[PDB]
This record gives structure tokens, C-alpha cells and sequence, in this order.
């Protein structure tokens, strides 16, 4: 039971900074080192560096050698980066990965257990939480689902019925409006009897302007 | 840096067969310490990486055995026996024996499952968004190959174009099927003034030009 | 219940060893005991159901069934019996074996000729690393556990020649910091003055 | 007697163990034992009969079946870090008679770890005796050191020009932790052989002390740099030195 869980999203303005922590469960926090991953969207991997906990030695990549900066925190099992002095090109997904290498082992070099990872959006633009409105199921012998509109910046998260129903469901991709907010759609196909037998709801969650809704999807 | 560079950067490949994925180095990689420290990384939908080969032929634990490395100086392969549809997603080669960590540009698996058309679905808009003055129309396929569509969507019998953007999922874990959603964005205004709604879809996988509609506003 | 004489005893070599063991109900009718060598398994050496001795080789087990009591007697003790020893009572031929908590015994060897030392080795296959022997010391010389965490003592361990007539003391003490040399290894423990230590 | 296996085993959390034990007397009780520095022995389970089981003082964990009246094995269902002890077999007759006496087995040692990149083999080296020593005494003592292993599984052993010897020997009783503090530190353990100052000074006689280490299995997986923790004999050797 190795599990590294991650900060939520987050959202700051060009030339600033932000934090990202990783916290180790369910192994001894010394014996592996630390590695952090980014993903823009659309695109690779870049590796950034890596803390050792138990030594607190460090590599870099030189790309970002004076902005980047690796710690550690022994007694809460948690290892940090924060970079500063954000363009908008370090718009991402950020990952904390482990080195298989226990205690100074040479395998530290791969990595057998990633995170979950965080979203960090850097924008002028402001924070903006999302609307949410049904898509009712249609007058024929089943499809619905919810729309998620006008929201900044990414990501946003769906489930149905507090995460019970997950067979048929499909989250899109998010799109760009001219606005310059983003929406989408979830949809999620049911037996066609089944709509005055259940009770569908779908669980929005936008972490960077705090907004959970649960709306009710129904015949009208 | 050291670049690293894979050959086929789109593998579409039918069930049963072989898949074979080079990648390439700037510079030999062996240590000082002896071992040769590249790997294989594949990312699947909505999930970080996960390592299936380190140095170069060693399977990590969990990795099915019809996955395989090999390689030495500059050149390495990923090979597979046989292509499942649990194999779909993005295949990156990675260097880890100078600094910095290098990966390859990832190569997307597409699975050769063929032919199956779309179950389309309209939407009308809600009766709350249209309290404020947006009136957003949804037309969604649904578990379909190939990936190739066309999405016209008519008001009053009357073309519409460019007022609405389409979104496309990744190829299914299990079905091996895409899915897609379209969405007409029109004024509350503009949205009163007609009656007969319409998506129409077009794909080789149907005979004739399917199309769902409704009509109120 | 099986209650025993508590703590590790020390027995000097050839005197004698007292056990003792105390049980709970009266109905308890056979009376067993074990010994127990370090990391090995339990091997029963006497047994008795009748009150009084019962002498057997060196043991001389005994029994009072009034006052509830069980002994074990070892007579001309050597180190070879150096283990700890379990009591062990029944009431029926089915019925459950209620073992004790056993007694710890230590023999302490009868170091006629002493002549303690510290002497270091050198490993066979490095000049470099090496180790130091406190060695030929009396009994009732305790060595003290290291203070530093990177300098390693071993607990003093009985050693037997038996083509001479020679039993010998020795223990074992070894450090990775340039600051360790054979002379100031064993300081926390309080040694013979008498002691010998030659040139490195 | 009573026959048990295996000797020594190591385990990750959540694993399951079979502990085998075997005996041919015709004896009808039999039950497990479990044995740690606190409370000292204590009844897992027991049957009194083939076709018949029950539960003793602690029982949780534990699985047992009484098939057969000879065979009797245990059942680990998931392996916790408590259940780290060492665990005996026992056996009465049970008629109703003579001969109440109960007989234990050689018992199974086993360690369970979080992760198994904590196992290590043992580093082993002979130290050769001081010129000193030969000097004042006439008698000359090798030392043996067991280096950093875990877990504590082992059994050292010395050999004389092909032969084992146990005359003018001794091993520690206990093992060393390098890492007192942390509970699962790797260990470490010394063993001497004396000798007459002659015997060490013929050149033709030649020494050496091993170590059997118990640790993993070729089944068991590893995706380490260094060579895979295996069940194996590390040793080191000295001859004879005529200065
Ligand atoms: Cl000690
Ligand atoms: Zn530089
Ligand atoms: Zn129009
Ligand atoms: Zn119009």
C-alpha cells in the first residue's frame, strides 16, 4: 500500500509562485528518493529534479537551476517543489514520482510509484467557478448527463451518484470558448426503463473557486 | 541534453499481432557503474506513466511477459507478442544515465478493432440556463470506430457553421470505441426565433446520413 | 498458574543450581520440566507424579504436592548447561499443559590461570581492517554495551579446548571511526588493572 | 519424533504461510505454540482428535486443520509485523494412561516486513590471530564477523581442513544491532576459534567459517540494482602463517 497523494489544483499570475507537496504512505520515508515529472497539455514529459530525504542531497535540471526548489519534511512523510518566477509556459500537470533504489541502491534512477498529480495554471485572467444545468433524458424509448460551463481555469471533476453509478459513463474533454472560459460535457448511458425507477446526481467539484454542486438529472 | 527519438510516433495495429516500437539515442548509455540505465514508460487515459521495462529488458513486476526490450549502443526496442485491447495509450522511452533525464516524443498505440457506428443523442437546452440569456444545444455519438465523423448541425432546415466546437474522447479500454460531443451555442434571443432543432452524422460505418431532431423554442 | 524463581541466576562452575516452581490448583498431577537452549526448541528431561526426589545423571528433581512446589537441583554444574529452564504442570491425561515463564541459568566458567589482554587482528584479506579481542579475563568481569552508536561490543562468550584442560573468556569489539584504536575500546567497562596490552 | 518445516522464513505484509508439521508416533493431541520475549510460550490452537480442532490463547490470524492423524498444518491467512515470532509444534499421546509426556518439534522462525528491499545477505571475514598472542599464551584465536544482514536468520559454522569443528569454539548466543534504536535494523554477529600457537603455525592447515543465510526464494520478485537477497552460504577463509 505505497501511496504518494498530492496538493490539489491551483491558480497564480505571471512572475509568481506556487508549491506543490507530495506526502509517502504505507513504506520508510528515508529509504527512497524523490523525483518530480511535469506534463503540459498535449505534450511530453520533462523531468525536473530530485531530493534525497535521508541525506537532503539534490540534482537539477538546468532549465531550471535558480527557480526551482526541492525540500523535505521527515517527520510528515512529505517532499516539496516550488517553482517561482512563473511564465505561462509552466502551465501543467505536475508529478511527484519515486526512485526504486532502497537506501542508496542504484535503481533510484527509475521510477515504480507516481502520484496523482496537480494541475497549476498560470494566467492574469480571474478564477471563476462553473455552472451546472441537466441534460435531461429524452422522450423515447437512455441517455443524460450534466453540462459544465463557463469556469477558469482547469481541471474539474464529475461523478454520479456520490460515486456509485460508473458502467457507460464518458467525461469529455474540456473546450476552449472564444470567453476565454472552459466547458464540458459528462454523459452517461442507463436502461431505458430505469428513469422513474433511479435517482441520478451528478457531483461537480472545482477546486480553485471552492464550488461543489449536486444537481438532480430528471424527466421534464 | 541527450535527444532521444522513436520511430513510428502513430502504431495502429489489429489484435493478435506483433507491435514493434524503436527508440534512439544521441549518445551510448552505458554508466560508469556498468549497467545501462534506459526504461519504458506507458501513460493511459487520465493516468500518470507506469514503468514497464528497466534497462533495457528487465520487466517490472505486474508487466505481462508478451512485453519485451532489447538493445545496445544507441538503438532499442519495445516489442509486443500479442496486442491486446488493455495495450492502448502513449509509449515513451526514457534515459536516466546523465543528467538531465531525457524521455522520447511517445508514440500513441491505436488498436485496428474495426467498423461500428454511432447511437446519437440531441439535447435540448435546460429550462434554468435559459433564465440567463445562452441557450447551449448538445448532439452526442457514442461508442464508435474509426475516429473519422462529421457533425452538421441545422436550424430551421438552415446550415449552421462556425458557432459550435466538438470534443472527442480517447480510444476505450475495453470496446476500443471512440465518443464525441458537439455543442451549438446560440442567444436566448436568436434561440426563440426558430422551432426545428438538428444534428446531422455522417460515417463510413452507416449507409445514409442519420439524424435526430426535436422542436420547441 | 505456574509461577517460577524470577530474573537470569548465576551459578559458579561445579556448584549447585536451585529451581524452584509453585502452582495454582491442587488438582495438578504430573510435573514436567524443560530445557531450553538459546534459538532451539524445548527438550523435556524430568518428569515425576509421586512426592519426593527423583535423581537423574546430574538433576535431582522434587516434589511436594502439599505445598503446591516443584524443584530442580543441578549438581557439579557445568557452562554446558547454560540455557533456561521451563516448569510445566497437568491435571488430567488430556488435559491442558500449562507451561511457566521460565528461568534463565548462567554458568559462569572457573578461570583458574587468568592473564586478561586486549589483542587486535587483522582481517585475512585487508591489513586495513582489524578488530579487538578482550581475551583469557576472570569471571566476574563484566563487559559494559557500547556508549557510541558506531563502535560494536560483543557480550563476553565461554570457549572450550577439550584436548587440554582450558576454558577461556573472550569478547569482541570493532569500530569504522579513525578514532578507535585496541586501548580505548573497552573504557566503559571496568577492567583488571592487571590487564596486558601490547604494541599495535 | 516430531518433524516441522521450514526452519526459517521471511514474509511481506499480506502474504499467506503453510507450516508443515509431521510426526511418526501414533499420537493423538497435537498443537502450535507461539513463543516471544514477553509472555513467553503460548497455545495457538490444538486437536485432540484427527477430525477435530480448536481455539487456545491466541488464535486470531491462525488457521488449522487435523486431516490426517500424523499431519497437522498451519494456516497464515495475512501476514502482519506482529505475528514475527518463532512458532513450535508439540504432541502428547492423549489416551487415557501412561506416557502424559509432551514433545516439542525444531520450530520455524519468521520475520514479516512492509517491503522486502530490507533484506540483505551477510558480509563474512576471518581475522587472523596476533603475533602477541602466540607470543605471551602459546595459543592463537581466529575471529569470525557476520556483517550486516537481515533478517536474523543464520547459522554459522567453522571448518578445519574439510571438516566441521566445534572444539574450542564459540558463537554469540545473541546477535548485534548495528541500528539499535529503529526496530528493523540489520544485524550483526561474531564467532572465535582457538587453536594451539603450533597448529596455526603449519602452513598446510587451512581454515574457514561460514554462514547459511535464509532470506528469499527465486520466485520472489526484485527490481534492485544489487544481486537478489537469496537463501545462500557467504563464507571466508586463512591458512596457516609459519612467522
Ligand atoms: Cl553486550
Ligand atoms: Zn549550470
Ligand atoms: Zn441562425
Ligand atoms: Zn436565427
Amino acid at each position: 500500500q505505497v501511496q504518494l497523494v498530492q496538493s490539489g489544483a491551483e491558480v497564480k499570475k505571471p512572475g509568481a509562485s506556487v508549491k506543490v507537496s507530495c506526502k509517502a504512505s504505507g513504506y520508510t520515508f528515508t529509504g527512497y528518493v524523490m523525483h518530480w515529472v511535469r506534463q503540459a497539455p498535449g505534450q511530453g514529459l520533462e523531468w525536473m529534479g530530485f531530493i534525497n530525504p535521508y541525506n537532503d542531497d539534490i540534482q537539477s535540471n538546468e532549465r531550471f537551476r535558480g527557480r526551482v526548489t526541492m525540500t523535505r519534511d521527515t517527520s510528515i512523510s512529505t517532499a516539496y517543489m516550488e517553482l517561482s518566477r512563473l511564465r505561462s509556459d509552466d502551465t501543467a500537470v505536475y508529478y511527484c514520482a519515486r526512485g526504486a533504489g532502497y537506501n542508496f541502491d542504484g535503481a533510484y534512477r527509475f521510477f515504480d510509484f507516481w502520484g496523482q498529480g496537480t494541475m497549476v495554471t498560470v494566467s492574469s485572467a480571474s478564477t471563476k467557478g462553473p455552472s451546472v444545468f441537466p441534460l435531461a433524458p429524452s422522450s423515447k424509448s437512455a441517455a443524460l448527463g450534466c453540462l459544465v460551463k463557463d469556469y477558469f481555469p482547469e481541471p474539474v471533476t464529475v461523478s454520479w451518484n456520490s460515486g456509485a453509478l460508473t458502467s457507460g459513463v464518458h467525461t469529455f474533454p474540456a473546450v476552449l470558448q472564444s470567453s476565454g472560459l472552459y466547458s464540458l460535457s459528462s454523459v452517461v448511458t442507463v436502461p431505458s426503463s430505469s428513469l422513474g425507477t433511479q435517482t441520478y446526481i451528478c457531483n461537480v467539484n472545482h477546486k480553485p473557486s471552492n464550488t461543489k454542486v449536486d444537481k438532480k438529472v430528471e424527466p421534464k | 541534453d541527450i535527444v532521444m527519438t522513436q520511430s513510428p510516433l502513430s502504431l495502429p495495429v489489429t489484435p493478435g499481432e506483433p507491435a514493434s516500437i524503436s527508440c534512439r539515442s544521441s549518445q551510448r548509455l552505458v554508466h560508469s557503474n556498468g549497467n545501462t540505465y534506459l526504461h519504458w514508460y506507458l501513460q493511459k487515459p487520465g493516468q500518470s506513466p507506469r514503468l514497464l521495462i528497466y534497462r533495457v529488458s528487465n520487466r517490472f513486476p505486474g508487466v505481462p511477459d508478451r512485453f519485451s526490450g532489447s538493445g545496445s549502443g544507441t538503438d532499442f526496442t519495445l516489442k509486443i507478442s500479442r496486442v491486446e485491447a488493455e495495450d492502448v495509450g502513449v509509449y515513451y522511452c526514457s534515459q536516466s544515465t546523465h543528467v538531465p533525464y531525457t524521455f522520447g516524443q511517445g508514440t500513441k498505440l491505436e488498436i485496428k478493432r474495426t467498423v461500428a457506428a454511432p447511437s446519437v443523442f440531441i439535447f435540448p437546452p435546460s429550462d434554468e440556463q435559459l433564465k440567463s440569456g445562452t441557450a447551449s444545444v448538445v448532439c452526442l455519438l457514442n461508442n464508435f470506430y474509426p475516429r473519422e465523423a462529421k457533425v452538421q448541425w441545422k436550424v430551421d432546415n438552415a446550415l449552421q457553421s462556425g458557432n459550435s466546437q466538438e470534443s472527442v474522447t480517447e480510444q476505450d479500454s475495453k470496446d476500443s470505441t471512440y465518443s464525441l460531443s458537439s455543442t451549438l451555442t446560440l442567444s436566448k434571443a436568436d434561440y426563440e426565433k426558430h422551432k426545428v432543432y438538428a444534428c446531422e452524422v455522417t460515417h463510413q460505418g452507416l449507409s445514409s446520413p442519420v439524424t435526430k431532431s426535436f422542436n420547441r423554442g | 498458574e505456574v509461577e517460577q524463581n524470577s530474573g537470569p541466576l548465576s551459578v559458579p562452575e561445579g556448584a549447585i543450581a536451585s529451581l524452584n516452581c509453585t502452582y495454582s490448583d491442587r488438582g495438578s498431577q504430573s510435573f514436567f520440566w524443560y530445557r531450553q537452549y538459546s534459538g532451539k526448541s524445548p527438550e523435556l528431561i524430568m518428569s515425576i507424579y509421586s512426592n519426593g526426589d527423583k535423581e537423574d545423571g546430574r538433576f535431582t528433581a522434587q516434589l511436594n504436592k502439599a505445598s503446591q512446589y516443584v524443584s530442580l537441583l543441578i549438581r557439579d554444574s557445568q557452562p554446558s548447561d547454560s540455557a533456561t529452564y521451563l516448569c510445566a504442570v497437568t491435571t488430567d491425561s488430556w488435559g491442558k499443559l500449562q507451561f511457566g515463564a521460565g528461568t534463565q541459568v548462567v554458568v559462569t566458567p572457573d578461570i583458574q590461570n587468568p592473564d586478561p589482554a586486549v589483542y587486535q587482528l587483522r582481517d585475512s584479506k585487508s591489513s586495513d581492517k582489524s578488530v579487538c579481542l578482550f581475551t583469557d579475563f576472570d569471571s566476574q568481569t563484566n563487559v559494559s554495551q557500547s556508549k557510541d552508536s558506531d563502535v560494536y561490543i560483543t557480550d563476553k562468550c565461554v570457549l572450550d579446548m577439550r584436548s587440554m584442560d582450558f576454558k577461556s573468556n573472550s569478547a569482541v569489539a570493532w569500530s569504522n571511526k579513525s578514532d578507535f584504536a585496541c586501548a580505548n575500546a573497552f573504557n566503559n567497562s571496568i577492567i583488571p588493572e592487571d590487564t596486558f596490552f601490547p604494541s599495535p | 519424533g516430531v518433524t516441522q518445516t521450514p526452519k526459517f522464513q521471511v514474509l511481506k505484509t499480506g502474504q499467506s504461510m503453510t507450516l508443515q508439521c509431521a510426526q511418526d508416533m501414533n499420537h493423538e493431541y497435537m498443537s502450535w505454540y507461539r513463543q516471544d520475549p514477553g509472555m513467553g510460550l503460548r497455545l495457538i490452537h490444538y486437536s485432540v482428535g484427527a477430525g477435530i480442532t480448536d481455539q487456545g490463547e491466541v488464535p486470531n490470524g491462525y488457521n488449522v486443520s487435523r486431516s490426517t492423524t500424523e499431519d497437522f498444518p498451519l494456516r497464515l491467512l495475512s501476514a502482519a509485523p506482529s505475528q514475527t515470532s518463532v512458532y513450535f509444534c508439540a504432541s502428547r499421546p492423549g489416551l487415557a494412561g501412561g506416557r502424559p509426556e509432551q514433545y516439542f518439534g525444531p520450530g520455524t522462525r519468521l520475520t514479516v516486513t512492509e517491503d522486502l528491499n530490507k533484506v540483505f545477505p551477510p558480509e563474512v571475514a576471518v581475522f587472523e590471530p596476533s603475533e602477541a598472542e602466540i607470543s605471551h599464551t602459546q595459543k592463537a584465536t581466529l575471529v569470525c564477523l557476520a556483517t550486516g544482514f537481515y533478517p536474523d536468520h543464520v547459522e554459522l559454522s567453522w571448518w578445519v581442513n574439510g571438516k566441521e569443528v566445534h572444539s574450542g569454539v564459540c558463537t554469540d548466543p545473541q546477535p548485534l544491532k548495528e541500528q539499535p534504536a529503529l526496530n528493523d535494523s540489520r544485524y550483526a554477529l561474531s564467532s572465535r576459534l582457538r587453536v594451539s600457537a603450533t597448529f596455526w603455525q603449519d602452513p598446510r592447515n587451512h581454515f574457514r567459517c561460514q554462514v547459511q543465510f535464509y532470506g528469499l526464494s527465486e520466485n520472489d520478485e526484485w527490481t534492485q540494482d544489487r544481486a537478489k537477497p537469496v537463501t545462500q552460504i557467504v563464507s571466508a577463509e586463512a591458512w596457516g602463517r609459519a612467522d
